[PDB]
């Protein structure tokens, strides 16, 4: 998308963005990360699941926001979710948990 | 040149990474170093999101062990 710029400025819908990636557990998976980060054609941060979750209400939903408004503030990103699992809420919708507030 | 000091962490400013890093500073002064551990409260993480809100501590600790061994160099001598 933004080696062939010309023809995607005439793109009149929303470019695909977002991927994810299982993996039997790491292999290999932040190294391939960096290397993606590393081409350079965009910047890289990240974030790895278990440090934000904080046991405090404010700052376990605030860390998250702390990332984009870096992001946004700079250039097109990777940003990066190592450990996403941990983040994730299991579809949970009973207990009603910090996680729901997070995700 | 052990640390002695690890329990001075930090001023309200953030400056315990600069501090940390003139630690080992001093450390790579005097190459044939050793760097004694006090291990008491500077190594604070139980968890790594759940002590103390993970603040300043956690900002410490995460600077020392990125530190703590970059295969700088045999002669660089700190142990
Ligand atoms: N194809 C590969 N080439 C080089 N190193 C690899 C490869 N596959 C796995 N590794 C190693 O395994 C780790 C891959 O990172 P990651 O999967 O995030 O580990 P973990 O999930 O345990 O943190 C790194 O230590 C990397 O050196």
């Amino acid at each position: 998308p933004t080696k062939y710029e010309p023809i995607f400025v005439n793109c009149p819908l929303r470019l695909r963005s977002g991927i994810l990636l299982y993996g039997y557990p790491g292999c290999g998976k932040t190294l391939l990360a960096s290397a993606v980060a590393q081409q350079c054609g965009l910047n890289f941060i990240s974030v790895k699941g278990p440090e934000i979750l904080n046991k405090f209400i404010g700052a376990s939903e605030q860390n998250i926001r702390e990332l984009f408004e870096r992001a946004q503030s700079v250039k097109p990103c990777i940003l990066f979710f190592d450990e996403f699992d941990s983040i994730a809420p299991k579809r949970g919708h009973d207990s009603t948990g910090v996680t729901d507030r997070v995700v | 040149f052990s640390v002695k000091g690890p329990e001075l962490l930090n001023m309200y400013i953030g400056e315990s990474e600069a501090n940390v890093r003139r630690v080992f500073q001093k450390a790579r002064e005097a190459k044939p170093c050793v760097i004694f551990f006090d291990q008491i409260d500077s190594v604070a993480p139980k968890r790594g999101n759940q002590g103390d809100s993970g603040g300043v501590m956690d900002r410490i600790v995460s600077q020392l062990l990125a530190e703590l061994d970059g295969m700088s160099t045999d002669a660089d001598g700190v142990f």
